[PDB]
């Protein structure tokens, strides 16, 4: 229990004002060990990607850790999963890349996709435009906000051809 | 043996849940033996098997000049598991309440001596249909097809209307649908469904469930079950028969053939003369071409991303029939 | 209540007094002067009974009378099976001879002044009012007045939490203010309130999400735009907060234009604790002298459309309602009173004195509405004073079946008949004068109007819980009761045999079963005199053919009825020597393998129903042998040379329904097709064809006829695809109602028309859910001249038809 889950801090209750910008080193930390986790090795293909599943260490460091036809959905239970999964079942690194997008939103963000219109829905209209979150007082100056913003839209395609690697999406980055 | 304690249980649990379900006021089921429906199956596997799924294996047999449709339930597939066993129980009560359609495969009894009540239903003649059409050793014409989705439709407008408390049973596919001598559609095992009570038309499933590529992904991402949870995935299972390709399309390579994506594309790519089931294309095509464009566009029209774009099963079922008007 | 069991008690000595079989017997002589002194105390016993009111000294021994009135019937009706020496009960006839008459005496002056009811056979159905929907004008004349007011608030309190709530569905949906008018929200505020869909519902028809937020913005975000336009608000279920919250909600909206909030509660801190716009808290259970008294009248005279063609008694009706001052049911219940005498002044003014010296002591607010009702219930006749108070045996609101209380009426003995007459005739005869008389209201109909179900009231429920507390008669906790009634896990503490025990009952809320061990089943048995017994929404763990065997030691049966009971694989062996057992009914029962012979060897039962029952050996042979049988469903006609056939119901005359399914070619033989032309008051038939794969049933049962005489036909699988080639006006002429449940068939043949001077002059039809029909509208005007309605609800290819989706949802098409 280091510090519980990424939701544990971005989605409680209160306020809980976080961070300046490095909630986005953060974010190329968990990528940078990704990486090598599921690419550079054999094949490895995460499965489980959740902000559930995204951890804090004590320096505020996002270590992954832990992790035939079923009728009962368990894989991506909300909008993680893709829409290329909805159909082929087939796990791939554009699934894991559209999770790393849709999670990208939410650190960017500050809001999940319940109803009560989901993150993708509000957020691929919402597009110069960035005045969605208002959490933070200083949200704008990191001025890297709206390259960030295209780096998610070109995260999020439909289509799985024009797939970011998640090799290359990370020197974009910095 | 303990046959008798299988059936003094087993029809406890069914005649509670029959009189929860319906007041006590059933349909006239009658009982087989064990000796009846062993020497039905002849033993439980032949050539008498027809169709697989997860919990059931619908046989054929036969009974004393009269063949018949039998479905048994896995004994090891469910028994550890409470809400399967509160699942299974409505599926048969389900059943017996719905009789009461010439569209739905009538119930006709079953035997309680058993780990599961194993039940007998309406001798249809033909095989269950499979992913494309038929299973004997044979294709089937068109007027058929649009028969199978008309009877389809109000079999789910049925489901979906007939009642002051609505059901919702999640998934329609071309596995299910049953058929006769006489060429009807008889839809079965209305057996993943939920009763959501009165008034309120949403309500949160805690298990998103059933048949990979009919699940509708705003359902699937918002785990809450609707309207229109149905009147999605039937446009997948007419959108399957009306062009014979599978769900989890494969091409020699990973099977990454979304349904939807490779129709909705041609849509603007193809225009509409490579849809149409190519074995299909010695049909006359006079004017059903134009039909089959109608349902096409229906189809897709049916499941789109942005639900209050959809229609009801009741439009979709009303203009279904009314696509009837070549005649 | 006395007065039942002394009428009961008179009409079976006067049956069993005509054996003639034991002449040497001085009981035989002491019949006719018990029968006498009995019709001499029917001349005042209706007066000691209202006289018992308010005066102990009544009550502590004509309880005492009444038992010696039951005893005395248990051991007339022990001596009718008697094959012997009955020569033990003359001294006891004379012991209570003794014991009646220094009752007899007291009583000189307490008045000092025909168990055939005769109102009871024109049912009129006074539920006009019933369905509260008079208020619709005065409620949008309410709407009409908000900018004569300031800021219009609706509270509708006083009754509340209890479903009144579909009294402004209609306001919701009207016609006036849905033109000029913007739009109305609504909210669904019950006793939780959550913080969450208090405030934020009423904006979350525009786009509000549930985001963490206080009040104070969302509060200046929703009520801003609204200078001079008329709107609409809505609130449910107030209490402390959400008043002392609300005060700056409803002053923090505008105001000059009115602006009316329509509050719906059982509380009452809003229409009187700040008292703003509530000026309109006159709630319609209140009612003006000429709002009340016209359905007063419509209610209590009935029969010329609720009019006083004798004025003269306009005054004491006046006098009447503004006693009562206008409280519903109170109105509804001496209106129901009021339906039968109508004849003179003077005992309608008797009756209002025993109205005023009720009420002269009884001094609140809720004892007038439980005290205006008693002297309604004492003033019935008599027979039926004591039927009415066995639902009583019932919990709070459950929506209780017709078949349950009236078989177990008739098999207790509360109806009676001489002359014709025989069972159904009398037992609804008896239950539509109940209902005549406003104790007991319908529930649900069918499409002929046949009653099914039916309810009462929590405010009358009370009253007769109290008249059986203070009778002896039910709530087992304190054992001396009359009979019993079981609902779910309610005698868990085994409420043992006490002797009195005239029967028991199953009861249920539409929806549980009571579940009941093996113990109990015992002790039903360890009694004696148990006349009524059904167990019917019930499983048990053990079989009854096992548990049920202890049954031919009690003999004094009329009515057992095992419907809907999961462990009755067969019909117990003992019923052999056992000969009233008047109904028997296993309804819907799926698992009864055979039906045991020798329950045709007596000849005294009157109702059988096996229906809807597949699986089954399907009668034993010599069913014919018995007379009084009428109404016998669930025949199921058997084979070539084995069981019952249907030449062998022509022995029969006495029937009014039966039912019968046909499945094999085997069933029907083609030398008995003709065995029911001539059959006489047989008066509604039931046929359903389930499993049928041989084709030449539908070709061989078509000469059935019935006879022309008949009012309910139901055929309602019936594989054929034509018509039976029988139903015409040319074969009967004088059926009402018809009904075709799901068939496969296709079209009819031009005789089942047949209007060339011939019609069917029926009334109701039914055509449920069946998919291969195909008729026009106009046919069935042009051929059928008389239609009160049709329903149809599950059937394609019919768009001729005048309902709006005649494939998917039943109109029923009532005629105007």
């Amino acid at each position: 229990m280091p510090k519980g889950s990424l939701e544990n801090h971005l989605f409680r209750r209160g306020a809980q004002p976080l961070t300046w910008a490095i909630r986005m080193k953060v974010a190329v930390g968990a990528a940078k060990g990704l990486t090598f986790l599921h690419e550079a090795k054999s094949q490895v293909i995460y499965r489980d990607f959740k902000a559930a599943n995204i951890l804090l260490d004590a320096d505020f460091n996002a270590k992954l850790s832990d992790f035939t036809h079923v009728s009962t959905k368990v894989i991506g239970t909300h909008g993680y999963a893709a829409p290329e999964y909805v159909a082929t079942g087939r796990l791939t690194a554009k699934s894991d890349v559209y999770s790393f997008g849709v999670v990208l939103l939410e650190l960017i963000s500050g809001r999940r996709a319940m109803d009560n219109y989901s993150l993708v829905d509000w957020a691929t209209p919402y597009l110069l435009f960035r005045i969605m979150d208002t959490k933070l007082g200083g949200q704008y100056p990191q001025k890297g906000a709206f390259t960030a913003a295209n780096l998610a839209l070109q995260c999020l395609n439909p289509d799985a051809k024009l797939r970011p690697k998640m090799s290359e999406v990370l020197v974009t980055l910095e | 043996d303990k046959a008798k304690r299988w059936f003094l249980d087993n029809g406890s649990i069914f005649l509670r849940e029959l009189v929860a379900d319906c007041n006590g006021k059933s349909i006239p089921i009658r009982s087989f033996s064990p000796e009846q429906i062993l020497k039905a199956t002849n033993n439980f596997d032949s050539s008498c098997f027809v169709s697989q799924d997860v919990y059931y294996k619908w046989y054929r047999g036969e009974i004393e000049d009269r063949s018949y449709m039998i479905k048994r339930f896995s004994e090891d597939e469910i028994t550890g598991k409470r809400h399967r066993v509160k699942e299974v129980y409505n599926d048969i009560v389900l059943s017996a309440r719905m009789s009461n359609h010439s569209n739905f495969l009538q119930l006709l009894g079953c035997c309680l001596e058993f780990p599961f009540p194993v039940l007998v239903f309406e001798f249809a003649e033909h095989g269950a249909m499979n992913q494309r059409g038929g299973v004997i050793v044979n294709l089937l014409p068109w007027s058929v097809r649009l028969k199978i989705g008309k009877e389809i439709a109000n079999a789910v407008t049925y489901l979906h209307t007939a009642f002051p408390k609505i059901i919702i049973h999640r998934d329609v596919k071309p596995m299910h649908v049953f058929l006769d001598k006489n060429w009807t559609a008889k839809l079965s095992d209305l057996s993943f469904s939920i009763s959501l009570p009165e008034g309120k038309s949403r309500i949160e499933a805690e298990w998103v469930l059933g048949t990979f590529g009919y699940i509708d992904p705003l359902y699937h991402k918002t785990c809450f079950v609707t309207e229109y949870t149905d009147v999605y995935s039937f446009g997948i299972c007419l959108l399957v028969i009306i062009t014979g390709k599978p769900a989890i399309m494969t091409i020699s390579d990973g099977d990454l053939q979304g349904i939807l994506s490779l129709v909705r594309e041609l849509c603007e790519n193809g225009k509409l003369d490579e849809v149409i089931d190519p074995r299909l294309m010695k049909d006359i095509t006079s004017g059903q071409r134009l039909q089959v464009e109608a349902c096409v566009v229906l189809a897709l029209r049916c499941c789109k991303e942005r639900d209050e774009d959809r229609p009801k099963m009741i439009q979709v079922a009303k203009e279904l029939k009314q696509i009837e008007a070549s005649l | 209540m006395v007065d039942a069991v002394v009428t009961v008690f008179l009409e079976k000595t006067l049956n069993i007094l005509e054996e003639k079989g034991r002449t040497v017997s001085d009981y035989r002589k002491q019949l006719e002067d018990l029968q006498s002194e009995l019709k001499y105390m029917q001349s005042f016993l209706k007066d000691a009974e209202r006289q018992k009111r308010t005066n102990e000294t009544l009550r502590t021994l004509v309880a005492d009378l009444r038992e010696l009135v039951y005893e005395a019937e248990d051991i007339l009706v022990d001596c009718q099976l008697a094959d012997g020496d009955d020569g033990n009960e003359q001294r006891s006839s004379n012991a209570w001879l003794s014991r009646l008459h220094p009752a007899r005496v007291p009583l000189q002056y307490k008045k000092s002044k025909n168990g055939t009811d005769r109102w009871s056979s024109p049912v009129y159905d006074h539920t006009q009012v019933v369905g509260l929907e008079g208020d619709k004008r005065k409620i949008k004349e309410w709407l009409f007045r908000s900018n004569d007011s300031q800021l219009l608030i609706m509270a509708f309190v006083g009754m509340g939490g209890l479903g009144k709530t579909t009294i402004a569905q209609e306001v919701f949906n009207d016609k006036e203010i849905e033109h000029r008018f913007e739009r109305r929200i609504w909210v669904s505020v019950s006793q939780t309130f959550t913080e969450e869909q208090i405030m934020r519902s009423i904006l979350r028809n525009l786009g509000d999400a549930s985001v963490g937020d206080d009040i104070g913005t969302l509060l200046r975000k929703i009520q801003q735009y609204l200078l001079g336009k008329r709107y609409l608000i809505v609130m449910d279920d107030v209490w402390d907060k959400n008043l002392s919250w609300w005060d700056k909600i409803y002053q923090g909206l505008p105001r000059g234009q009115g602006g009316s909030v329509i509050v719906t509660t059982r509380s009452e801190s809003v229409a009187k604790r700040v008292q703003a716009r509530d000026d309109k808290t006159h709630r319609p259970e209140l009612l003006s002298p000429d709002n009340s008294w016209l359905l007063f009248c419509n209610v209590a005279f009935a029969a010329n459309d609720g009019t006083c063609e004798r004025p003269e008694l306009e005054d004491v009706g006046k006098e009447i309602v503004t006693k009562c001052k206008g409280l519903p049911l109170t109105i509804k219940a001496v209106g129901g009173l009021l339906l039968c005498k109508d004849h003179v002044y003077h005992e309608w003014r008797r009756i209002a004195e025993h109205f005023q010296d009720e009420l002269r002591g009884n001094t609140s607010e809720t004892d007038n509405v439980m005290s205006s009702l008693q002297l309604s219930y004492d003033e019935l006749p008599s027979h039926l004073k004591s039927c009415i108070l066995t639902l009583s045996l019932y919990p709070e609101d459950c929506v209780i079946p017709k078949q349950q209380l009236v078989h177990g009426w008739i098999g207790e003995g509360f109806v009676m008949w001489r002359n014709g007459r025989s069972a159904t005739e009398s037992g609804e005869d008896c239950f539509s004068g109940l209902t005549n008389r406003c104790l007991i209201e319908v529930v649900d109909k069918t499409y002929s109007g046949t009653i099914i179900t039916c309810k009462i009231h929590d405010m009358v429920r009370d009253l007769v819980i109290d008249i059986a507390k203070k009778d002896s008669f039910s709530n087992p906790e304190g054992l001396n009761c009359r009979h019993l009634g079981i609902s779910g896990n309610f005698d868990e503490k085994q409420i043992k045999v006490n002797h009195k025990l005239r029967g028991v009952v199953s009861t249920t809320k539409t929806g549980e079963v009571n579940k009941l061990n093996s113990d109990l089943a015992k002790k039903f048995t360890d009694c004696k005199y148990l006349r009524v017994l059904d167990i019917s929404k019930s499983i048990f763990d053990a079989p009854l053919s096992e548990i049920l065997d202890e049954i031919a030691s009690l003999q004094h049966l009329a009515c057992l009825s095992l419907s809907n009971t999961h462990p009755l694989i067969q019909f117990p062996r003992s019923m052999e020597d056992l000969h009233n057992l008047q109904i028997l009914d296993a309804s819907y029962c799926q698992n009864l393998k055979q039906l045991q012979p020798c329950i045709v060897l007596f000849k005294k039962l009157l109702v059988l129903d096996m229906t809807n029952c597949g699986s089954l050996e399907c009668f034993p042979k010599g069913i014919g042998s018995l007379v009084k049988l009428e109404v016998l469903l669930g025949f199921k006609p058997a084979r070539s040379n084995n069981g019952c056939k249907l030449s062998e119901v022509k022995n029969l005359t006495n029937l009014r329904k039966l039912g019968l399914s046909l499945t094999r070619g085997d069933q029907i033989e083609e030398e008995e097709l003709d065995s029911l032309i001539n059959l006489s008051k047989l008066m509604s038939i039931s046929i359903n064809c389930y499993d049928s794969y041989g084709d030449d049933l539908i070709t061989k049962i078509d000469a059935l006829t019935p006879p022309h005489q008949l009012h309910e036909l139901s055929l309602q699988f019936y594989p054929g695809k034509s018509s039976p080639s029988w139903l015409s006006p040319h074969k009967l002429p004088m059926l009402r109602y018809m009904s075709i449940c799901s068939g496969n068939l296709v079209k009819m043949q031009e005789p089942f028309w047949g209007n060339e001077n011939t019609h069917w002059r029926i009334e109701g039809l039914m055509l449920s859910s069946l998919s291969d029909l195909d008729m026009d509208w106009e046919v069935l005007q042009q051929s059928m001249p008389y239609l009160r309605t049709v329903t149809a609800n599950w059937c394609p290819e019919l768009e001729s038809f005048a309902i709006e989706d005649v494939g998917f949802r039943g109109g029923v098409w009532m005629k105007t």
